[PDB]
């Protein structure tokens, strides 16, 4: 797996790959690993996906609970905080989750990332899985932020490709994401393949 | 890794740490924080494990407000520093252990100053200085070398800068970039972050 | 172990009508000093007196506890308290968690004030008192000090005897022990008075 | 008083509140249901007032039931039942019998008849069903007494349909299942201010068979059996 | 004295026999449904001229789809309405799909009388709730609208008046009513019912207005968007 | 346990332990809010001095937050418990969510605890009436009320207490725009209200006043007796004018 | 089990059931108890309507431990309850202090347990007032506990039915330096008044704290006081 | 199981409880008692009603207690219900105590037991507890400190009280003669004898049936002393030269 | 002890514009030895949905009689049978709620979409399930997905036209795969069922296959 995200002037991007493996036998790879929270959220899939789907369907489920009681969206910070204190309670279990919650809110933008083990953060770079590590060398040598929104996108689109070539447990297709004030729009979906004819 | 210093003044508080977070091989951010603010003049530097740094020091840091807006007056930190040790020896002892190092200077107007510990299994003793992390053996002989108890402001400043650069010298880890304040009479101050290029 | 996780050292002798205590004020974590000036010996009453070691948390909660109990015994009938009764308490108290024990070894040292008859004790992990005439130890530099007092100790001591034999023991039973000094604290108790000092010892 | 508690025997042995229980089936729309040597049928009133709520509900494909009493109250011993048919369906695979099911059903309503601070179920249930045994007609009250009958019916004035029964009991166990229709719909009709006719608004009729499982119809499937009718 | 599941000599309970006397008291409001949408209406009764009349909410929103209208004591309602709330989206959890208004009106009614002392009452029950509810929103099956009493027994209609005068109000109500009437009609027909019944005037303000027609979301009607419609 | 039922309906619904607990309220202490347009205003008095009293400590001016304040005219040992369990939310509220409460936020809670207490067996229904006011983000001073039966609205001017009726019948008669425009104007408000129930003059006061980020004030008899001297004055100017 | 109190403050403002409880020991077989500086007296007084009645199977002076007495007045039913309660707390404390528990403790939780029996779920206050002797320390001790839970440090003290005159004939006789042996002479002369018919020794019983532990004496001891 | 209840708990028709406002009207009948404050001390005052041949002087004394190191209480009700009232003061102190290593202030020992029998109150089905108290104590951020309680969880703080018999004639003949801050424990003993005598039923004082505790700070300690016999003869003997005088 | 066992019994399914297929052996093992040659591993929920289980076989059947007695429920508590999706999101958390003591079995759902078309989802024993278009779990996954993904996807196949599939065509193609996946796995063979779902309702088949 590898899921990077990172915000700048317009904005916040988020990109991940489509690969899915039981030890060394490729089971799918068409894979969905940019989840849909809400309209104005967004999530990410990394370790076990029963997991990262079940806790942040409860996610969703409870922001719009609150959005109904206190007629106001629930802001980024909470919904993180909330995603942190639910699985604390399953330290030293077996769980396994790395997760990225990106939004707009009345402040600004908003990246946060959660894991299992209870350490939340914000930043503005961001990247994980077994190929976070070659990610990490291209965004950053090529990171702004005065950037335009038609670099970005090839900026994350070439880290992730430069990230399957070498890493084995990860392929296949490209998502990305694109988040602004209204809300989030999906804005292409490549594959491996059609991208290397494109470079050398 | 973890890093935190404090030094004790007649009529002042220095403290210190470094602001660094990491997964195994690479570090994810540059500009942590520690540090939390239980009151005015009280100061809590929390480290250790990952998710009960936060977890412990919100609840001090929310019973401690609740003491507050209650009553009519503050805390005072020789009291704050029994209430975590207590609720940190409970805590021990149950299915849900605590795995934490903290200090908790602060400033008194009846006693002044003042500077604790504690060691994960809820010691607290006091020092006219301390430290914490790995870091400490390469340290606090220094201050014990140069330390002096009738110690002004700017040369406790120049003993942190001359730990840092015996760190940065002998210590394989990074740590490029710390945080540090000070406590007086009128309250809690922040000032330059001792960088090093 | 666990027990020596810290380190510590106390002691406790009997004379004629007047009894001593005395103990190390080192704190570390298993290699380290971080203060000499941590306390050991804690007032429970007038003209009684009990020194912890083990470990430091266990030392501290101990003590906390056992002053909310003589508080509400002293308060509940106006009385001091007598040190069977404390050696009784504290049995108690340990015997209690059985089952996720602590890690303290009490010393107790105090007189009765009905005829100020002397009296020490000492206790185990569990509660198991040994009443001893001669003296009584407790610590992780024990048979240093069991071949020194066996060898000095006389039935019948003044003051300035009693607390010039206690002394040398301590420092030369420490003296050979490296989790355990930096620091000596005697307390003498007498019929009227009493009188508390700090000795010299080396700071290796 | 002896009135106002569940708990005092009154001079004369009788529990007030049980009686008081009963009157609440003597209020509600009326139902009826009768027996044939293969099929048992179920019929209702829905008494608008413009609109009513049902009168008829489902309980296994071999197991419905008529309600006339709170209706409250009766979606709790619905759920009841269809939790234990599921029981004995998930344990022994096989469908539950009618006659133990009723046991149960009588077991559950008489215990709060015996202590503080409870009070009684207030509806009667008609029950039919199919086994291996043939149809099967079951009544049940507040009292945690079941019966066994050929035809029964309740509701208010539902005396001129058991005397209109009692009539033609001697006619059943040969009749088709249309003419068991029939005779159930104009029995029924005699529990009306003689200023009415039965309609495709008020009629809801439930019909189980070995060969079909309990099926229901609604006001718009209910006209082809409306033909055949006087004065 | 008496119990709280006590019966009457008449096959009534008493606690529930009482509390429909106190729904008499309180506002009025109407829902109305048509073969594009609902239509729900209601009254405010302002006491003084210093209350923020903002402050009245009377016609909350269930989900994007469905609505309620609420008459008698609005405390007790809070307990209700956040369970629907609740159960809808449980259902969107396990089935991926929007809940019906008939389970939602069912699985509320469940909870009407469930209260007595005998149980150790974790939930403390021991009353039940003086409210009426009127609820509406679309379905896969065209849109519903249905009526709550305080007992559970809970029944669909077409066009439905509660409140204090509730009882000539429907009368009016039953007259005009086709089943190809518009929503425009209806909500005109209402309004005038409002007008004729209330006592004081119609103002913009006295009054809250929504709509559930489909493909479109719970609606309430702006202070701007409905004095264009009083013009009459 | 216990576990029998307190409050019940009636053959008019009537719930009567209510009724009655409002019955308290109308023998209390009077209280009085204001919603300036920067500034709030709480005038509680009634108070029986006994000259032998210390100030501190019965007060019935409270802070829940620094965002929020409280006043209440009922039983007062109720009225800590509540102010203490409102605290106490205040803060878990801080703690999840990482900004401040807002208003509307702990009169919800407040109301929700008051309902609870009308519906559960054992309890017993509360038997005061608060007066919040507070400054939500952005400003938008805010004024609640709320009541022993869970109810609450957002008045601009209200009253509680005994001689609330002709507290709020001469304030709806006189608060104007053109009447609040300064800070010095609202309090003089408070005062001319306060002097109808008043029984021997301005004795009796215990005003306060919130304003942008002050988080709290108190004044002292001076400025009290100045403000009742210039409203003296202004009622004799008034009568030489009529 | 029913969860509310059935003693309850009435308009004047005085619980009425621990009147009503009051009356009780009124009928209590009366009761006299003295103390003097090397000890100190308990007696009883018994009222067997038979003489198919035993003699040797009930008995009114039930010690608690070796230093500490006991006597009553009033319903013997609700007396053993008190008996064993307070041999069990005797008990816990040795078990805790390794050391016999004086005298004021014990009737100090004696009387907590009398008064959580006046506001709890569904029960009546008691129907006796304990009389309790002690030696403590080199000195004696003599205490008097009521149903509502208050007890006071008497001196010579005593109750029952004729209380009220067997209080003023005590208090003309009690020099306060008296030994061990008249002030026997004194309690058995004082109910001497209250009694009617001929007495004997099967009609009262003794027991007394000296230095040595609370003791019973039997019909030989009584009979040889008996003779002046 | 409901024709035997009173429910306990319940608005009267006028919004106010019975049973609360009943066990005020027995307080009315107990052991008179008197606080007052000076700027050097607090002393506290009380009268017995036993007088017999009685044990006296077993105890530390029959109506003052003690809480902690600092503080004193001098209750006045019934006497059962009050002997638990101090053991939860003291449980309170000694846990303040053990969890943040310092002494407990007064307001807050009041406040924590102020809120016990509020729910006697509102919750259970128990008859309240019918005790009122005085509470004297000192702290580092007040200083000295006197409070009072009422049987409804309600206190209050004050400069100088009396509850019990002929309270109110007290609190009466006492806000004339208390000089603001012009006060000492050398005259406040005085108006204490005087204000007794001329409250208390008794034609005077025989120094047998009163009692007197001093709250004072010496050397840093803290010092609470009963006043024996004879100093309360020469008390009420100055009172009676004092008096003489006139 | 060890609370587990291996009994074999690959599943393949299928999904077309107005049909759906699914096929599974018919076999029972324990380590080396049969059991039997009879035990289907398809079953059918309602008139338009079908489901084939793999693996433990307790597990199976109880999972089985869970889902049976739910759809009743569902029916009864809304008046309407249950779709497609609503089935896989109940699996899901049924699945879900035993993620510390899981079940064993890799189940397949095949049916007819909302409107008229076809739908398939693929779980996991813990309850991540996603819409695939052809998927063959179980044993001999190896062995045919690799295939399927050639003669349905035209991966590695330049010049090659769509032509979409049809009924026929996959009826063949399941067989071919079936007959040949039996020479290589030893816990596949003796009989092969096939269950069809068209706009019509559900068929069955039966073919035979090699006895060891």
């Amino acid at each position: 797996t590898t899921t990077l995200a990172f915000k700048f002037r317009h904005g916040v991007i988020v990109a991940a790959d489509s690969r899915a493996t039981a030890g060394a036998y490729i089971a799918s790879q068409t894979v969905k690993k940019v989840i849909e929270i809400n309209p104005y959220l967004l999530g990410t899939m990394a370790g076990g996906a029963a997991d990262c789907s079940f806790w942040e369907r409860l996610l969703a489920r409870q922001c719009r609970i609150y959005e109904l009681r206190n007629k106001e969206r629930i802001s980024v910070a909470a919904a993180s905080k909330l995603l942190a204190n639910m699985v604390y309670q399953y330290k030293g279990m077996g769980l396994s989750m790395g997760t990225m919650i990106c939004g707009w809110d009345k402040r600004g933008p908003g990246l946060y990332y959660v894991d299992s083990e209870g350490n939340r953060i914000s930043g503005a770079t961001f990247s994980v899985g077994s190929g976070s590590v070659y990610a990490y060398g291209v965004m950053d040598r090529g990171y702004s932020y005065d950037l335009e929104v038609e670099q970005a996108y090839d900026l994350a689109r070439r880290a992730i490709y430069q990230a399957t070539y070498r890493d084995a447990y990860s392929g296949g297709a490209v998502n990305l994401y694109h988040v602004r004030e209204d809300g989030w729009i999906r804005v292409s979906s490549d594959n491996v393949a059609d991208l290397h004819e494109k470079y050398s | 890794m973890e890093y935190l210093i404090g030094i004790q003044g007649p009529d002042y508080v220095l403290v210190a740490s470094d602001r660094v977070a990491a997964s195994n091989i690479v570090q994810m951010k540059d500009d942590h924080d520690k540090m939390f603010k239980m009151s005015e003049k009280i100061l809590l530097l929390c480290v250790g494990e990952a998710g009960d740094t936060v977890q412990f020091a919100e609840y001090i840091q929310k019973n401690v407000q609740l003491y507050k807006m209650r009553n009519g007056y503050e805390l005072s930190p020789t009291a704050a520093a029994n209430f975590t040790r207590r609720n940190l020896a409970d805590c021990l002892r149950s299915r849900t252990p605590y795995h934490v190092n903290l200090l908790l200077a602060g400033y008194d107007e009846h006693e002044g100053p003042a500077l604790y510990y504690m060691d994960y299994l809820a010691a607290l003793a006091k020092a006219p200085f301390a430290a914490h992390g790995y870091g400490a053996f390469l340290t606090l002989s220094i201050l014990d070398r140069y330390y002096t108890p009738t110690i002004s402001r700017e040369r406790a400043v120049e003993l942190l800068r001359k730990c840092l650069e015996e760190l940065q010298k002998r210590f394989i880890l990074n740590l490029p970039t710390f945080s540090v304040r000070i406590i007086d009479k009128n309250g809690i101050h922040d000032l330059d972050n001792i960088s090093f290029p | 172990s666990i027990m020596s996780y810290n380190g510590g050292a106390v002691m406790a002798m009997k004379g004629k009508n007047c009894v001593a205590i005395a103990a190390d004020r080192r704190f570390g974590i298993q290699a380290q000093l971080v203060t000499t000036d941590f306390q050991k010996i804690f007032p429970m009453g007038d003209r009684l007196y009990i020194g912890l070691a083990g470990l430091a948390t266990d030392v501290q909660t101990v003590a906390q506890r056992l002053k909310f109990r003589l508080n509400l015994y002293e308060l509940k009938e106006g009385r001091q308290i007598k040190p069977y009764t404390l050696m009784s308490m504290v049995a108690n108290l340990l015997y209690e968690k059985r089952f996720g024990p602590y890690y303290t070894e009490p010393v107790i040292a105090g007189l009765d004030p009905k005829t100020f008859k002397p009296f020490i004790c000492s206790l185990d992990l569990i509660g198991c008192p040994m009443v001893t005439d001669d003296f009584v130890v407790s610590g992780t530099c024990a048979e240093q000090m069991y071949g020194m007092c066996e060898s000095l100790w006389e039935p019948n001591m003044d003051p300035d005897h009693l607390f010039e034999t206690i002394s040398q023991a301590m420092l030369n039973a420490v003296d050979r022990d490296a989790v355990s000094g930096m620091g000596v604290i005697v307390h003498i108790i007498e019929k009227d008075k009493i009188t508390t000092r700090t000795l010299k010892a080396r700071m290796d | 008083q002896y009135d106002n508690d569940v708990t005092v025997w009154s001079p004369q042995g009788r529990i007030h509140q049980i009686e008081y229980a009963m009157e609440a089936v003597k209020q509600g729309s009326a139902t009826v249901g009768l027996k044939s040597k293969t099929h048992a049928v179920l019929v209702a009133l829905k008494r608008a007032q413009a609109a009513h709520q049902k009168k008829i509900l489902h309980v296994d494909n071999h197991i419905g039931i008529s309600i006339a009493g709170l209706t409250a109250d009766a979606r709790l011993l619905c759920n009841f039942m269809r939790q234990e048919c599921l029981d004995s369906r998930f344990v022994f695979d096989r469908p539950l019998p009618v006659s133990r099911l009723v046991s149960l059903i009588g077991s559950k309503t008489q215990i709060p008849t015996q202590r503080y601070g409870r009070r009684p179920y207030g509806v009667g249930l008609l029950i039919a069903g199919y086994d291996d045994m043939g149809p099967h007609i079951f009544q049940t009250c507040p009292s945690a007494n079941y019966f066994d009958c050929r035809a029964m019916s309740i509701g208010a004035r539902s005396q001129s349909a058991r005397t209109y029964l009692e009539r033609h009991m001697s006619e059943f166990m040969e009749c088709n299942l249309n003419e068991l229709v029939k005779h159930g719909l104009r029995a029924l009709r005699e529990t009306l201010p003689a200023e009415q006719d039965l309609t495709t608004k008020n009629v809801s009729i439930g019909i189980v068979g070995k060969d079909l499982e309990f099926t229901i119809y609604d006001d718009d499937d209910v006209s082809p059996f409306l033909e055949g009718l006087e004065e | 004295d008496r119990g709280v599941n006590t019966f009457s000599p008449e096959g009534r309970l008493f606690q529930v026999e009482y509390d429909i006397e106190a729904i008499k008291l309180g506002s009025t409001a109407i829902g109305i449904q048509t073969s594009e949408g609902v239509c729900l209406a209601v009254e405010k009764r302002i006491t003084s001229p210093l209350m923020e009349p903002s402050s009245i909410e009377k016609i909350v929103e269930i989900d994007a789809h469905i609505g309620c209208a609420m008459s008698g004591l609005i405390a007790d309602a809070k307990t209700l309405i956040d369970k629907a709330r609740v159960e809808t989206q449980n259902h969107w959890f396990t089935y991926n799909e929007t809940m019906t208004v008939e389970s939602v009106t069912q699985a509320v009614s469940n909870l009407a009388l469930q209260f007595g002392e005998e149980d150790a009452d974790p939930g403390a029950m021991s009353r039940p709730f003086g409210v009426a509810l009127l609820f509406g929103g679309v379905d896969e099956k065209g849109p519903q609208l249905f009526h709550m009493d305080p007992s559970g027994t809970f029944v669909q209609c077409d066009a439905r008046a509660i409140g204090s005068a509730s009882e000539g109000a429907q009368s009016s109500l039953q007259e005009l009513y086709h089943k190809s009437m518009t929503l425009k009609e209806a909500i005109k027909s209402s309004l005038i019912i409002l007008k004729q019944v209330m006592e004081e005037k119609l103002n913009a303000t006295n009054i809250e207005l929504a709509t559930v027609q489909p493909g479109q979301n719970f609606h309430m009607f702006t202070k701007e968007e409905l004095e264009e419609v009083i013009k009459d | 346990s216990y576990d029998r039922a307190i409050t019940v309906f009636s053959p008019d619904g009537h719930l009567f332990q209510v009724e009655y607990a409002q019955e308290a309220v109308k023998k209390g202490s009077t209280a009085v809010g204001v919603r300036g347009r920067d500034i709030v205003v709480l005038g509680v008095e009634k108070k029986s001095v006994a000259k032998l009293q210390d100030e501190r400590t019965v007060r019935k001016i409270c802070a829940l937050d620094d965002n929020v304040c409280m006043a209440f005219a009922g039983l007062t040992a109720d009225a800590r418990i509540v102010i203490n369990r409102a605290r106490v939310e205040c803060q878990s509220h801080r703690l999840t969510v990482e900004d401040p409460v807002t208003v509307e936020y702990i009169t919800r809670y407040i109301a929700s605890l008051k309902q609870r207490y009308t519906q559960s067996n054992g309890r017993r229904p509360f038997g005061i009436s608060a007066l919040i006011v507070g400054f939500d983000f952005d400003g938008t001073p805010r004024l609640y009320q709320t009541d022993p039966s869970g109810t609450y609205h957002a008045w601009k001017a209200n009253a509680i207490g005994r001689g609330a009726k002709s507290v709020r019948e001469f304030l709806e008669k006189n608060y104007t725009d053109e009447a609040i425009e300064t800070d010095d104007l609202t309090i003089k408000l408070v005062i001319k209200a306060l002097l109808e129930v008043v029984q021997s003059g301005g004795k009796n006061i215990e005003l306060a006043v919130m304003r942008r980020d002050q988080s709290l004030k108190i004044l002292n008899p001076e400025e009290i007796e100045k403000y009742v001297a210039e409203i003296e004055k202004e009622k004799e100017e008034n009568e030489k004018k009529k | 089990g029913y969860s509310f109190s059935l003693t309850t403050f009435s308009p004047s403002g005085k619980l009425v059931q621990i009147e009503y409880a009051l009356a009780a020991v009124a009928g209590g077989a009366p009761s006299v108890g003295i103390k003097a500086a090397n000890g100190v007296v308990l007696a009883t007084e018994k009222k067997q309507k038979s003489i198919l009645y035993d003699e040797r199977s009930v008995h009114k002076v039930e010690p608690i431990t070796k230093h500490i007495g006991l006597v009553y007045s009033g319903m013997g039913p609700d007396y053993r309850v008190l008996v064993h309660r307070a041999r069990k707390l005797a008990q816990q404390y040795y078990l805790v202090y390794q050391e016999p528990i004086p005298t004021a403790q014990l009737v100090q939780r004696v009387a907590s347990v009398m008064q959580e029996y006046t506001q709890s779920g569904g029960v009546r206050p008691f129907g006796v007032s304990l009389l309790i002797c002690g030696w403590n320390e080199g000195r004696p001790y003599l205490f008097q506990s009521d149903p509502s839970g208050a007890y006071f440090a008497w001196k010579a003290t005593a109750m029952g039915k004729n209380y009220v005159n067997g209080k003023t004939f005590l208090e003309k006789r009690y020099n306060e330096d008296l030994e061990l042996e008249d002030a026997i002479h004194t309690a058995i002369l004082t109910l001497k008044e209250s009694f009617e018919g001929q007495m004997t020794e099967d009609n009262i019983e003794v027991g007394i704290c000296n230095e040595a532990g609370f003791r019973r004496l039997t019909p030989t001891e009584v009979k040889d006081y008996l003779a002046a | 199981s409901r024709r035997y209840d009173s429910r306990t708990t319940i608005f009267s028709p006028e919004g106010r409880l019975y049973q609360v406002e009943y066990a005020m009207e027995a307080i009315g009948h107990a052991g008179t008692c008197l606080g007052i404050l000076a700027n050097d001390g607090v002393l506290l005052a009380a009268e017995r009603r036993n007088i017999h041949k009685l044990l006296d002087e077993v105890f530390f004394s029959e109506k003052i207690y003690k809480l902690n190191e600092d503080m004193a209480c001098s209750v006045a009700g019934i006497t059962s219900d009050a002997n638990v009232l101090t053991n939860e003061l003291r449980l309170i102190a000694q846990r303040y105590l053990l969890q943040y290593q310092e002494p407990i202030p007064c307001e807050q020992l009041v406040t924590a037991l102020c809120d016990i029998k509020q729910a006697y109150t509102q919750f259970g089905g128990k008859r309240p507890f019918g005790v009122s108290l005085l509470y004297i104590g000192w702290d580092k951020h007040y200083g000295f400190q006197l409070y009072q309680s009422d049987p409804s969880g309600n206190y209050g703080g004050w400069k100088a009280t009396c509850i019990g018999n002929n309270s109110a004639a007290a609190v009466s003949m006492l806000k004339q003669d208390y000089k603001e801050g012009e006060m000492t424990l050398k005259s406040a003993l005085a108006l204490a004898i005087k204000v007794l005598n001329k409250t208390m039923d008794v034609s005077k004082l025989s120094a047998e049936k009163v009692e007197i505790a001093t709250l004072t700070r010496e050397n840093g300690k803290t010092v609470i002393r009963v006043l024996k016999q004879k100093e309360v003869e020469q008390l009420i003997k100055k009172h009676e030269e004092e008096e003489a005088k006139a | 002890f060890s609370p587990y066992v291996f009994n074999g019994g690959t599943i393949l399914a299928i999904a077309g514009e107005d049909f759906a297929i699914v096929a599974s052996d018919t076999r029972l093992s324990e380590g080396f030895s049969i059991h039997t040659r009879d035990s289907p591993k398809c079953y059918k929920l309602t008139d338009k949905t079908v489901i084939g289980c793999s693996g433990f076989h307790g597990d199976c059947l109880t999972l089985t009689k869970i889902i049976e007695a739910r759809l009743k429920m569902y029916k009864h508590s809304n008046n309407k049978a249950m779709t497609t999706g609503a089935i896989a999101a109940m699996l899901s958390t049924i699945l879900y709620s035993r993620r510390f003591f899981p079940y064993y079995v890799y189940n397949i759902i095949g049916g007819l979409d909302e409107e008229g078309k076809g739908a398939v989802y693929s779980f996991d024993p813990v309850g991540s399930y996603q819409r695939d278009s052809f998927k063959a779990g179980g044993s001999a996954s190896a062995m045919l997905q690799p295939l399927l993904d050639n003669q349905v996807g035209f991966k590695n196949m330049q010049n090659v036209e769509h032509v979409p599939l049809s009924l026929d065509r996959a009826m063949r193609l399941v067989k071919d795969v079936f007959i040949s996946a039996a020479e290589r796995d030893v816990y596949t063979g003796d009989a092969l069922r096939i269950c069809i779902v068209t706009k019509e309702g559900i068929r069955e088949e039966t073919v035979s296959l090699r006895k060891d």
